[PDB]
């Protein structure tokens, strides 16, 4: 019926290797929402009575979410996760505390990087305290990786520390070897007013023209070895104008109006 | 909640110091540190000698970390003058670590004082300094000189590689708190500078900003001035 | 006063326009003075820029 | 032909109209300035002759029409602008 | 905490307030007039 | 914080005598 312990509870079979399918776990969660109704209605208000109910509420939700990453059902995971986040944050000494709690937190963190919202990581990290309620061990990989990307390093970023957990963090790295590439590439657009093609490709870590083309589309850069890094630099220069006064001076209407009232 | 607060201009002194202070904590993690540091410095001054004391402590401790986040290098006078220097001593260590440009000292301090920081609510802000350790050191070197090699930046700061230092500077100029354009031809990092700002609106724009800010004081003052004597008239004054 | 000069200027523009058409159709006499006067406004070339002023006042208002 | 945005023409543009060499055009324009037929400046860094002043032109119909273009345009920019001047502190004109 | 005269509070809207409003409208007129006059003494 | 210039005093006087020859 549930996702609870014992194999008489239908989602539990999907969590274990009794159903080897990665998409029958995620799939089967939709049914499970009906069985969830009774187990999640009570513990959305915290009390020590509601402690038995909490564990089971979380079990159905976590298990389903975890398996989704393996087959890259990832957007569906992020809506499922949200519910888990509130239970992990709070509901102290009623057993949010599990092996599952740890795995789930790290999975979410990895995802914020996959969207490339640096900002989203910092707010989120603090929200859960997802760095001292299960500690930086597995959790360490996204936190350190986000700090390195923010810093501007693309050489101590790590992906090796994300393969220390194999709790389905192992499938996020796949889509975070994209992201490191993306970031180097944007920074290079800002970096050069114009430099040689040769000097810029070894830092991209592209060395085949196909790789150059692929990300160049995203940048707005035209052709493969040839690229126009220059767009971003061009933007700085207009401060030089003075000839059209109305906008350039600015707030000409505003300052006058208030001044007239006062006198 | 911060965004919704209009927080009135006619508010008590303790209210003013506390609001700016909260808004600063929120902004600092966000990578809006330029604004956070100004409100937080202001907050300490504005807060009293008596009622404020619990929160007050907390503003001076947090602020030292927050200023570093911008790339400010906080003075020794700041620590000595309220006479709290002892409690401030660990933050002082972070100030040194940020300046030098080497990560090893910054990571070590973060974990060791970790528990103490968490109370004050600093710990979330401490971890953000890792970008800042390097940033503050590249920032002094890029602004001061014109064209300097990534190789100079790396030897002085104790960065891993010139190449490493090259990505780090690229990201910063995108953030725009170091403002430069990099030419990786010969391999130097180049300063922005026009050697005349009269051809540009900037001296005018600077003056104009003050004029808006000034006008706000006049409008605020005319209304505020009559209100207490008016209140007294109806209630009857001896 | 500024409103009144600008409104005045609008008035003169209307009289000249309707007349320009009348000159073209009728072959009304062309007075050298009118053609020359209008020409001059166009040739001088407008240019205008940098302007600023003080902001001393705040301390004073605050002072009261 | 050109409105009151530019009375500046380049040497290159003057040469194209004239269908005389760029070198001789530069001397010719100078003689006209010298006599006083035309007034302006020559910036030979830029290579433009910026006309400050221009004389009474040939009396043809088309030329009567050129004047209309600027007068008509001016009528609409003044209306727009006149409203912005009234707008600022309308509470107090007294 | 709760207001003391609830019959005065329910009654007051219809009673005192309605009547007052006319007297207030004159008071508004006197405020604009002072400004005009103030600016006129300045001329 | 404390100025690096102090530490620089002893080091800077000595450097001067050698440097002029060493580099042009």
């Amino acid at each position: 019926l549930q996702a609870a312990a014992g194999m008489y509870e239908q989602l539990k079979d999907e969590w274990n290797r009794k159903s080897p399918n990665l998409s029958k776990c995620g799939e089967e969660l939709g049914r499970l929402k009906l069985v969830l109704l009774e187990l999640n209605f009570l513990p959305t208000t915290g009390t020590k009575l509601t402690k038995q109910q909490l564990i089971l509420a979380r079990d159905i939700l976590e298990i389903g979410a975890q398996w989704s990453i393996l087959c890259k059902d990832i957007p569906s995971f992020e809506r499922y996760m949200a519910q888990l986040k509130c239970y992990y944050f709070d509901y102290k000494e009623q057993l949010p505390e599990s092996a599952y709690m740890h795995q789930l937190l790290g999975l979410n963190l990895l995802f914020l990087l996959s969207q490339n919202r640096v900002a989203e990581f910092h707010t989120e990290l603090e929200r859960l305290p997802a760095k001292d309620i299960q500690t930086n061990v597995y959790i360490k990989h996204p936190v350190s990786l986000e700090q390195y990307l923010m810093e501007g390093s693309y050489n101590k970023v790590f992906l090796a520390k994300g393969n220390i957990p194999a709790e389905s963090y192992t499938f996020f790295i796949d889509i975070l070897l994209d992201t490191i590439r993306d970031e180097i590439a944007g920074c290079i657009e800002k970096a050069y007013e114009k430099i040689l093609f040769a000097e810029a490709t070894r830092i991209l870590f592209f060395s085949t023209p196909k790789k150059m083309t692929d990300y160049a589309k995203k940048r707005g850069w035209l052709l493969g070895p040839n690229n126009y890094y220059s767009f971003a630099s061009q933007q700085q220069k207009p401060e030089d104008s003075t000839i059209p006064s109305t906008e350039l001076a600015r707030q000409v209407i505003e300052y006058a109006r208030q001044l007239e009232m006062i006198v | 909640l911060v965004s919704k607060s209009v927080f009135p201009e006619q508010a008590n002194n303790n209210e003013w110091a506390r609001y700016l202070y909260y808004t600063g904590r929120i902004k600092a993690i966000q990578l809006e540190y330029s604004e956070a540091r100004r409100t937080m410095t202001n907050a300490l001054r504005k807060a009293p000698q008596h009622t404020a004391v619990g929160f007050k402590q907390t503003v001076h401790k947090l602020l030292i970390v927050v200023e570093l986040l911008l790339g400010e290098i906080p003075d020794r006078l700041q620590f000595r003058q309220p006479s709290l220097k002892r409690s401030l001593m660990p933050y002082f260590l972070l100030t040194q670590a940020v300046r030098t440009g080497n990560l090893a000292k910054f990571n070590q301090v973060l974990d060791q004082f970790g528990e103490k920081f968490q109370t004050d609510g600093t710990y979330t802000l401490i971890i953000r300094l890792r970008h800042n350790v390097i940033k503050t050191g590249v920032r002094m070197i890029s602004l001061s000189y014109s064209r300097i090699s990534l190789a100079d930046i790396a030897q002085k700061l104790q960065l891993d590689s010139p190449e490493d230092a090259e990505f780090i500077v690229a990201k910063a100029i995108r953030d725009g708190v170091i403002e430069a354009s990099i030419n990786h031809e010969k391999g130097y990092v180049q300063s922005k500078e026009m050697i005349d700002i009269y051809s540009t609106r900037e001296p005018q724009l600077a003056f104009h900003q003050r004029i808006s800010f000034c006008l706000d004081i006049h409008n605020m003052s005319v209304k505020a001035m009559r209100f207490p004597p008016k209140s007294y008239n109806k209630d009857l004054e001896s | 006063n500024q409103v009144h000069g600008l409104k005045g200027l609008n008035s003169k523009l209307l009289d000249i326009r309707t007349y320009l058409e009348k000159v073209a159709s009728g072959k009304l006499p062309i007075n050298h003075h009118i053609i020359y006067q209008l020409q001059d406004v166009f040739n001088l070339l407008p240019d205008a820029s940098l302007q600023e002023f003080v902001k001393a006042f705040y301390l004073k208002t605050n002072d009261q | 032909t050109r409105p009151a945005n530019h009375r500046q023409l380049t040497f290159e543009e003057i040469a194209k109209s004239a269908k005389i060499t760029v070198n001789k055009v530069e001397l010719l324009v100078m003689k006209a300035l010298s006599v006083g037929l035309v007034r302006g400046s020559i910036d030979e860094v830029d290579k433009r002759v910026h006309m400050t002043w221009v004389q009474p032109r040939v009396l043809d119909l088309q030329q009567i029409k050129g004047m209309k273009d600027r007068l008509e345009l001016w009528c609409t920019d003044v209306k727009s602008m006149e409203l912005l001047v009234e707008h600022q502190a309308q509470d107090i004109l007294t | 905490s709760f207001l003391g005269p609830e019959p005065e509070d329910l009654e007051d809207l219809y009673s005192r307030y309605k009547k007052l409003q006319q007297e207030l409208e004159f008071l508004e007129v006197q405020e604009e007039y002072i400004k005009d006059e103030q600016k006129n003494l300045k001329k | 914080n404390v100025e690096d210039d102090f530490s620089n005093q002893l080091r800077a006087e000595l450097e001067k005598h050698g440097y002029k020859m060493e580099t042009s």
